[PDB]
């Protein structure tokens, strides 16, 4: 019973205070953003103490606080599980969002609803460390939609932008398709393993979780924006820059991957399931990167570069490498979060322009932003001894050094080469060139808020993996005897990809006209997915709803079979009964029939 | 962004027409109608407004682009589109 | 909207804070009952089978 | 203080409150007819205390 | 208001039962309902079959 | 109304160059290719056969519709651009400000006084500006959506309120 | 003129007669008093104490009494070594199954 | 028992004999007071229901609905004193008389100990609602609407009358306890199905299931605000209460005959929610959403599983509170625009910022966003249904996926987007509408802390 | 301790003695130290103040006990007077058995974090105990229906040795 368990939980109760203070409305209506930024800072500072306690000892907590309600044999209770996967994530996650908050005030220095904006970010935050810290599947399901709905409002921050609502509607849709798999896993675990706490599921050793794991995989694909369920994340750049910098870069989009890491022990028992985990990661890596190197918006480039990373993360969890995938969460949190407000720096400074074809020569104009981007891009490519090397170079070596699908392994190499490819495209068009923006120049980065925020992660990204790899206990099996030819592949492919991408990029400088290649017509159009899947299925289901369904059944048939038919029959036989002549000759004739038939025909007398 | 005011617009405006070698600097007037006196062909008029478009960073609709016809009128349509009154 | 929001923070807190101290006050005055065994020759009261004082008082006065 | 009129316009406010205290009366009257098995079920039947004569009212 | 009327009320008065309307109503009506009935029936006709002869596992399934 | 041929060619010239800019990207290429693109335009300027000019613009945009950049360059403020009605959610109609509580109205006395002048002006101007409308309306309803100015002195041009009092494009 | 009717009345704005109008009724003094009733007899006496009443309601469904019995019962059962909860409920020794 | 009934009926002389303008005040006072007394009834014992006399008793299922109905009673008075201000005092008094007379019947039926006694006021609720829909309804097709609503329920209720009296002549009394203790296995004889059909169809009709649901869109839209809430928040739920009570003597016949309704309900919810995706009328869209949620309960009750009953009672209440709120949202918007088309008044958030919030948790609650009581309902039902069959999750989850699209569809079309230029009568929201809206949402989240209160006797 | 160790068997904790060799100071010792005289002691000071106040005016409460009552297998046919006692007794035992499964479930879940990476084999005893409980619980109350009653529980049970004795007859051959 050390302070570890006590103060790992208060960190959560630290950063919920700004939410309560805002509802008072006595809260400072001017310096509110500073209030939350400092609050997250203290939440970060508190968060190290559980961390520092960890690598020394190695104790991970499960605290079962107030018992919500008990269901016969089920005891659904608010319980927080401070695993290594958790006790590490809160320190990095707040560290990133604290820097994002510092960048946020500078970037969004004119938005009149800025107090609302910072409130939303915190509300998103709370939904996050209750997702990662979730001892039971139910409160894990709490975050899985708490973050999703929070994204919808944040994405549609500019409510009037009709496309932003469409993107916001798009995000919740693709998430809910994944959410379908989530409840399927919840239903199976409760029906078979009779619980939702992760402890009972592991102990009940459901070593044949065919349907559960498929449900978990489907849940991850929607949240982590995989093939079939990716395009919401690239389309989610319509929100403001810090919004994409925090949620859809390295904090919320990675949650889907984090789900498998939580349920890794059950996944490794199965063999079939991890196939399409690395299969889906393989296709996601290539396709997102393939569309990445042809886009013309920095937000589009970076976001696709993310989805390629989450394609890469699931490749490792494919072949029994959960913690290395979690290791990749750590590094991706640093440098990927960087590239956004680094890009956001150029966007705001160069009059909110996001078309990569308008910069050039920014190397000398914004030396710090240019310096920040080159370190970030090199980290993403996986330059040795800095951030990405400690994870990606290990991962590429890891999946290569295993019994995997041959086709799956090949795409990871192509993706890594393509990973460097769009990195050159950004550095080439944006920085290495000549000015192309409007004549009046307003380039500026001297604001301390932008400088401090970027520098704060810079020192983080420079060392990064060195500290984490050296600190965490040695808890994955390290392969040792690589035939040098494939151990260099982690560096050969990116260096190779660096070469031609540079050659292809400065071929634009060559005076020769660029004829439109059909592959370019394919890659540049988001890989043709949004044009079809966002127009054909939506039209059919919508046309079914109105033409058929409502009009055909609800307003035509269902109102005619039971109600109108009886109403018609009653009216059709109300008129002929009431349509009498008034002449007794016919009435008395009817009586004579009645007397005649009743007396004899129906045997009433006998 | 400092308030872009109509005096700055015309300064930037006539900066570009004077830049246009087809309109040498000497006879630029604020209301110098292009083909009436400068002889600038209307086919190049649909070309000087994209120069304006990048100059101030926004799109000029075609409905009025063909109507954007004089440097003063160039400035006039610029001001209201960005509520420039000072 | 501002006046309306102020009305909750007035009217909800009008009974909220006196209840807030009252719940704590009974927790700093008489505390919580302990699971004592059934004494011999004395059947307990109907409301006695509860540990929290407010629950006992509610049982005493209402049910 | 105007009581000849505050009574006329606010005598309605006492109707429901007496209705509730009335409602308890039939509630605490109807149960008497339902005595029947008073301290008779072997689950709850027990030795009758020295002074009180009725276990549950 | 014309659009709302044409899409809310002015359907049945302008509706006429024809083979196109009739078949589409039947196809989108009883069709899916009976289809799901067969799917659920055979699934339940396999489930109780397994447990009846003890060919299914619910060792830890209690909260049904 | 009549989308006569010359405007269509200007439509072709303006939009194609923008697409061409999205292709060349580099300024020297854009400048170089624009001139040759310009050069191949004005060279065929002598056609008494307007039908032939139309035939020359059959394959014209078809090549463009092939040659169109799948992601053309748009300034963000324009339709399709990133900053399209981004600041719309902030702009609020002026008439809603009449609802303001008197204490709120008291917070801005002179500006509200200026509103009264605008409210006063639009009142009598409406009858004057509407009166100008019927007395000069073309027969058989309006033939063109263009609105005639204030012919006489003093009166404001008809239907001026919403255009003049339109919320500014950068409201905050 | 079809029928001698009246034109559709225009929706009056309660605010322009009295800016502090609360939308409960036209007359200001009762409108202010309706505020007091809807809040005092709304949020105040129902939501606050009602929540505390239901929250501090005595043992409902015997959720804790069964626990204490189970702890004692389970403590009895494994002490003797017999299975901690029998597969049968109504003792078959008495049961007089037909044939 | 009595401590709720006489206060409710003695409230009627108060409204009739109150001052000319104080009617809304004193009625609201004691309606909330009655709610407080009803909350005192919310307590329940372990297994034996809270029994009061031969005439009245309450269980862990009746009590949550009882406090809901009494809780509702102030809300119609709050929601109605805007479109009835310009009415003669007698008609206002008559309108209030209808509501509390309606509400009085609801306490009676939920606490009824005998099925026939449950039956007599089961249709007696129709008479006050028929008056409310017809007289004070603000539309033209309300006349045909009232006829559709009235005849549908009677067409289903009368077979129950013949069925119920048949039980009396065959199995003695129809006291709910005596039925439960003396339950016998219903045979498969071909008469017992018509026995089964009659005992079920009555609750089917006023719990709109696909096919027998066309009255609801006509019931809700043309009904006035107070009529819409009471009809959607309690009236669709007498059918629910009946099934949990009457399915005691329908087993094992329920096991085999459940199939046509289960397929009709499970497929119907996908169809009905699809209608929501393309509804032109805001009130109709909310009405059709009630069908989808209610059809989910049909599967819940008719599976006959401990978990299924529990999630039913969770959705039993949560949907009612939510649907009443959404109808308040539509009503609070309607008179300002004097139209029901959704696209008439877009971009309302920029004009009314607080209503943007109130619409927002309202949409989220209908989304079954955890931990709202709606999620506890749907999620519990899915697990019970999934245990019954593995396939149903394909239908089950698809509903949630459709439920997401149409729920935020009203949010984007109305709240977000560009404000409509032409309209200029949108005034700042009266704090009555604001207060009422919190009167709905606040207990919902307050209920999240204690699901056990509304889980039901199966809990 | 408030609860019972027999109900909740807690294996003794193996806490290694701290024997570091690196000269640079171990920080986590210091953060625990400052926490001790900044949070723990003030909390304890308030706690000892509240606990002594609680003991100043101590009020007691006991645990209700229901004596055994004839159940449904000896209750006469119909005769709802005896059925009432029978049904209530059975439902009370249903509550106890539900809590019995709950107690076992917590013990099984307690092993998981307690045994860490040794969970798979260390508490196989906990696994079989839950397996024995859950299987036996299934034979008792499972598939009784949402309208479960002691009559149905007897009915479902009466099928069990009906099949079992039929199997025993077949087994004897
Ligand atoms: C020790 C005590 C500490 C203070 C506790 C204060 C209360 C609290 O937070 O309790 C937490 C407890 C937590 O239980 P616990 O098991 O953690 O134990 C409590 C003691 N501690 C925290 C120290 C362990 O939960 C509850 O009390 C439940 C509160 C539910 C509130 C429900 C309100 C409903 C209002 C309805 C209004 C509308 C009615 C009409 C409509 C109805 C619906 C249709
Ligand atoms: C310091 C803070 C403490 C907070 C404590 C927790 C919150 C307390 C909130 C109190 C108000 C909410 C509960 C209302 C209960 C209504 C009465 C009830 O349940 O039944 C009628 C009850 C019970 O009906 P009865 O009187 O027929 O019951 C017979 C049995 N005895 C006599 C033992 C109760 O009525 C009475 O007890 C009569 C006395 C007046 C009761 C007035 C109640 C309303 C005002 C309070
Ligand atoms: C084994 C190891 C293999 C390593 C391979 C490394 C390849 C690296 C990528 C090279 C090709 C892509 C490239 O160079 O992209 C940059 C560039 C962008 O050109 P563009 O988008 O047209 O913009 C022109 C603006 N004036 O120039 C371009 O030409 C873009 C071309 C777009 C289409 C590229 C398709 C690549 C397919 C790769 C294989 C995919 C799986 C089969
Ligand atoms: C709009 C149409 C109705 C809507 C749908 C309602 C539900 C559909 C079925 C309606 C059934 C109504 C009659 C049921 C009354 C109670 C039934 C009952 O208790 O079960 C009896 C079932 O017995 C019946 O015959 C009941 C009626 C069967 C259905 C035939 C009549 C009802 C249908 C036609 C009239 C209603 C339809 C509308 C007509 C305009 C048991 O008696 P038994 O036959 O077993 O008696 C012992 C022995 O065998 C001889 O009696
Ligand atoms: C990258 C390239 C992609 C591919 C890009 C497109 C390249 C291929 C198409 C090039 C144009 C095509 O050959 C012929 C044609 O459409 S039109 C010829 C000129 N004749 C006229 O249009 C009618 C008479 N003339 C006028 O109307 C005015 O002279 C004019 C408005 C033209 C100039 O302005 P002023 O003078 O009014």
């Amino acid at each position: 019973m050390n302070p570890f368990a006590s103060l790992t939980l208060t960190t959560l109760i630290i950063l919920t205070i700004p939410i309560m203070m805002s509802n008072s409305n006595i809260y400072k209506t001017n310096l509110y953003p500073n209030y939350v930024k400092t609050t997250v800072s203290y939440a970060f500072t508190l968060s190290l103490v559980p961390l520092l306690m960890f690598m020394h000892t190695g104790q991970e907590m499960i605290i079962s606080n107030w018992h919500w309600m008990t269901l016969q044999t089920v005891e659904l209770s608010l319980s927080f599980k401070m695993d290594y996967f958790s006790v590490m994530f809160i320190p990095v996650a707040l560290f990133v969002t604290w820097s994002i908050m510092e960048f946020s005030m500078w970037y969004m220095h004119s938005d009149p609803f800025i107090n609302r904006f910072f409130k939303y970010l915190v509300l998103f935050l709370i939904t996050m460390m209750i997702l990662v810290t979730a001892n039971n599947l139910f409160q894990l399901f709490i975050g899985w939609e708490g973050v999703g709905i929070m994204s919808f409002l944040l994405i549609g921050w500019w409510h009037g932008r009709t496309d932003a609502n469409t993107a916001a509607l798009q995000a919740i849709l693709y998430n809910r398709i994944g959410d379908i798999g989530f409840v399927l896993s919840m239903a199976w675990f409760l029906t078979h393993s009779n619980a939702w706490d992760l402890q009972q599921i592991f102990m009940l050793n459901n070593e044949c979780p065919n349907m559960p794991l498929i449900g978990l995989l489907l849940a991850a694909a929607g949240k982590s924006a995989q093939f079939g369920l990716h395009p919401w994340l690239p389309s989610a750049m319509e929100g403001p820059t810090p919004v994409s910098a925090l949620l859809h870069s390295s904090t919320m989009v990675v949650a889907g991957v984090f789900l498998l890491i939580r349920f890794y022990p059950l996944m490794e028992t199965n063999k079939l399931v991890q196939t399409m985990t690395l299969c889906l990661g393989a296709i996601t890596t290539l396709f997102t990167a393939l569309c990445a190197i042809t886009q013309n918006d920095i937000k589009k480039i970076v976001a696709f570069s993310t989805s390629s990373q989450l394609g890469l993360m699931m490749v490792t969890i494919g072949i029994n490498q959960p913690h290395l995938a979690f290791l990749h969460i750590c590094m991706h949190a640093f440098f990927k979060a960087m590239l956004f407000m680094c890009s956001g720096s150029i966007i705001h400074s160069l009059n909110d322009e996001q078309d990569i074809r308008k910069m050039g020569g920014l190397y000398k104009a914004m030396p710090f932003t240019t310096t920040a981007l080159i370190i970030g891009s090199l980290a993403l490519t996986g330059m040795p001894y800095l951030t990405g090397f400690y994870s990606k170079d290990l991962i590429i070596e890891a999946v290569n050094m295993s019994y995997t699908n041959a086709w799956a392994l090949l795409m990871t190499l192509i993706a890594t080469s393509l990973t460097a490819a769009y990195s050159t495209r950004i550095i080439f068009f944006a920085f290495l060139g000549k000015p192309r923006f409007p004549p009046l120049v307003l380039i500026n980065e001297n604001n301390p808020l932008l400088i401090n925020s970027i520098k704060r992660l810079l020192i983080g990204s420079i060392f990064a993996g060195f500290i984490i790899s050296n600190n965490i206990p040695p808890m994955t099996v390290p392969n040792t005897t690589m035939p040098l030819y494939m151990k260099m592949t982690a560096l050969i492919v990116t260096i190779m990809g660096f070469m031609l991408a540079l050659e292809l990029n400065n071929t634009t400088y060559y005076l020769k006209f660029k004829y439109p290649s059909q592959t370019y017509k394919f890659s540049n159009m988001l890989g043709y997915y949004p044009s079809i899947m966002h127009r054909l299925p939506t039209y059919h289901n919508l046309s079914m709803s109105q033409k058929s369904a409502s009009s055909l059944l609800d307003l035509i048939w269902l109102e005619t079979i039971l109600p109108k038919t009886t109403s018609f029959i009653q009216m059709k036989m109300s008129i002929m009964v009431s349509n009498q002549k008034g002449l007794i000759k016919l009435y008395f004739l009817s009586f004579l029939i009645t007397i005649m038939i009743s007396m004899t025909l129906f045997n009433y007398h006998e | 962004a400092p308030p872009l005011t109509l005096e700055a617009i015309k300064d930037r405006v006539l900066y570009v027409l004077k830049l246009y070698d087809k309109i040498d600097p000497e006879k630029l007037s604020v209301n110098s109608h292009f083909m009436k006196d400068l002889g600038l062909d209307s086919l190049d008029q649909v070309e000087i407004i994209m120069a304006m478009e990048d100059e101030f960073g926004f799109e000029i609709p075609d409905i009025d682009a063909e109507k954007l016809m004089c440097p003063q009128e160039i400035v006039d349509y610029i001001a209201d589109k960005k509520d420039v009154y000072e | 909207d501002r006046r309306f929001l102020k009305l909750m923070r007035f009217y909800i807190l009008l009974t909220g804070i006196p209840v807030a101290i009252g719940i704590t006050l009974v927790n700093v005055f008489i505390g919580e009952a302990e699971l004592a065994d059934i004494p011999e020759g004395y059947v307990p009261e109907h409301w006695e089978y509860f540990k929290h004082p407010i629950s006992r008082w509610i049982a005493r006065t209402f049910y | 203080m105007n009581v000849l009129q505050i009574v006329r316009d606010h005598w309605v406010h006492i109707l429901v409150p007496v209705g509730f205290v009335f409602g308890c009366y039939l509630d605490r009257r109807s149960d008497e007819k339902l005595t029947a098995f008073r301290n008779k079920s072997l689950l709850f039947k027990r030795e009758l205390r020295p002074n009180e004569e009725v276990t549950w009212k | 208001i014309r659009w709302t009327y044409a899409r809310s009320a002015n359907i049945y008065p302008n509706f006429r039962p024809t083979p196109k309307t009739s078949l589409l109503g039947a196809l989108f009506g009883i069709g899916p309902l009976f289809f799901w009935y067969y799917v659920f029936k055979t699934d339940r006709d396999k489930k109780e079959k397994l447990i009846q002869e003890g060919k299914l596992d619910q060792t830890f399934n209690i909260s049904y | 109304a009549y989308l006569t041929h010359q405007q269509k060619v200007l439509r072709l010239y303006k939009r194609a160059l923008r697409h061409l800019e999205s292709w060349c990207v580099h300024r020297d290429k854009y400048r170089y290719f624009a001139c040759l693109m310009r050069a191949r335009f004005d060279e065929h300027k002598n056609e008494k056969d307007m039908v032939k000019a139309t035939q020359l613009l059959r394959q014209a945009e078809e090549e463009f519709w092939y040659g169109q950049h799948p992601q053309p360059y748009i300034f963000p403020e324009s339709p399709g651009g990133t900053s399209y009605e981004r600041y719309e959610c902030y702009k609020v109609p002026e008439w809603c400000l009449d609802d303001w509580h008197p204490s709120e109205k008291a917070m801005y006395p002179d500006y509200f006084a200026k509103r009264e002048q605008w409210k006063r002006l639009r009142r009598e101007s409406w009858e004057r500006e509407v009166k100008q409308l019927q007395e000069e309306t073309p027969p058989g309803g309006p033939r063109t959506e263009a609105l005639p100015p204030a012919r006489k002195e003093g009166d404001l041009p008809p239907l001026w309120w919403h255009i003049v009092t339109r919320p500014r494009e950068r409201p905050m | 003129i079809r029928l001698q009717e009246d034109p559709d009345p225009e929706d009056e704005n309660l605010y322009e007669k009295n800016p502090d109008s609360h939308g409960y009724d036209k007359d200001p003094i009762v409108d202010l008093w309706n505020m007091r009733v809807v809040f005092f007899f709304g949020f105040s006496i129902v939501l606050v104490l009602g929540s505390t009443f239901v929250a501090y309601l005595p043992d409902y469904r015997m959720q804790e009494w069964a626990r204490r019995e189970a702890e004692r019962l389970v403590k009895y059962r494994e002490a003797n070594g017999l299975p901690l909860m029998e597969s049968n409920c109504f003792d078959p020794n008495k049961i007089q199954l037909p044939e | 028992m009595l401590k709720i009934i006489i206060p409710t009926t003695m409230l009627l002389p108060m409204t009739w004999m109150s001052k000319h303008n104080m009617i809304w005040i004193n009625a609201t006072v004691h309606s909330l007071l009655i709610s407080l007394i009803s909350l005192s009834l919310l307590n329940q014992l372990g297994e034996n229901s809270l029994n009061f006399s031969l005439t009245f008793f309450s269980d862990s299922l009746s009590a949550p609905l009882l406090v809901l109905t009494t809780w509702l009673l102030p809300l119609m008075l709050m929601a109605s004193q805007s479109h009835l201000s310009k009415e003669t005092t007698t008609r206002k008094k008559l309108y209030i008389t209808m509501l509390i007379l309606l509400q009085l019947f609801l306490i009676m039926t939920f606490t009824a100990t005998e099925l026939i006694l449950f039956y007599i006021l089961f249709e007696a609720t129709l008479v006050p609602t028929l008056i409310i829909i017809t007289r004070w309804g603000n539309q033209t097709e309300r006349l045909n609407a009232g006829l559709y609503f009235l005849f549908y329920t009677l067409a289903g209720s009368l077979p129950l009358l013949v069925a119920l009296v048949y039980i009396q002549n065959t199995t003695g009394s129809l006291n709910f306890l005596i039925i439960h203790y003396w339950s016998h296995p219903l045979s498969n004889s071909w008469s017992n199905i018509f026995m089964w059909l009659a005992c079920i169809m009555a609750f089917m009709v006023k719990m709109p299931l696909y096919g027998l649901h066309l009255w609801l869109p006509k019931a809700h839209v043309e009904a006035p605000i107070a009529g819409s809430m009471v009809l959607a928040a309690v009236l669709l739920k007498l059918g629910g209460y009946g099934m949990m009570r009457i399915t005691t003597i329908l087993n094992p016949l329920t096991n085999y005959m459940a199939y046509p309704f289960l397929m009709l309900s499970m497929w119907g919810m996908i169809m009905t929610s699809s209608i929501c995706l393309r509804q032109t009328d805001l009130k109709s869209l909310i009405a059709y959403s009630s069908v989808s949620h209610m059809a989910l309960v049909i599967v819940a009750i008719m599976i006959q599983t401990p978990w299924s009953f529990m999630g039913a009672t969770a959705l039993m209440i949560a949907h009612g509170l939510t649907s009443s709120m959404l109808f308040c949202l539509a009503n609070t918007n309607y008179e300002r625009v004097h139209s029901r088309t959704m696209i008439l008044a877009r971009g309302l958030q920029t004009l009314l910022p607080l209503m943007a919030t109130w619409w927002l948790m309202a949409s989220l609650t209908n989304l079954a966003l955890p931990p709202s009581i709606n999620l506890i309902g749907e999620l519990f039902i899915i697990t019970a249904s999934f245990s019954w069959s593995n396939i149903t999750i394909i239908l089950m989850g698809m509903n949630m996926m459709i439920t997401a699209l149409y729920s935020l569809y009203m949010l984007i079309t109305t709240q977000r987007g560009k404000y409509t230029h032409h309209i200029n009568n949108i005034k700042a929201s009266f704090t009555r509408e604001n207060a009422l809206m919190a009167l709905h949402i606040l207990p919902l989240l307050l209920l999240t802390l204690n699901p056990k209160m509304i889980l039901g006797p199966l809990y | 301790d408030s609860w019972d160790k027999d109900v909740y068997p807690e294996p003794p904790r193996r806490t290694p003695a701290p024997a570091p060799q690196t000269s640079l100071p171990n920080p986590v010792t210091y953060l625990t130290k400052i926490f001790d005289l900044l949070v723990d002691r003030p909390v304890t000071l308030a706690r000892e103040f509240i606990e002594q106040q609680h003991a100043k005016n101590r009020y007691y409460y006991y645990h209700r006990e229901f004596r055994r009552v004839p159940d449904i297998t000896e209750c006469e046919e119909k005769d709802i007077l005896c059925m009432f006692e029978a049904e209530m007794q059975w439902r009370r035992d249903y509550k106890v058995d539900q809590e019995i499964v709950n107690i076992i479930q917590e013990r099984l879940k307690a092993c998981q974090q307690r045994e860490g990476e040794s969970y798979r084999q260390n508490c196989a005893k906990e696994l079989e105990q839950f397996t024995q409980v859950s299987k036996a619980f299934q034979d008792r109350y499972s598939d009784l229906g949402a309208h479960y009653s002691a009559r149905k529980c007897l009915a479902k049970q009466k099928q069990r040795m009906l099949a079992e004795r039929k199997a025993a007859k077949e087994a004897a051959a």
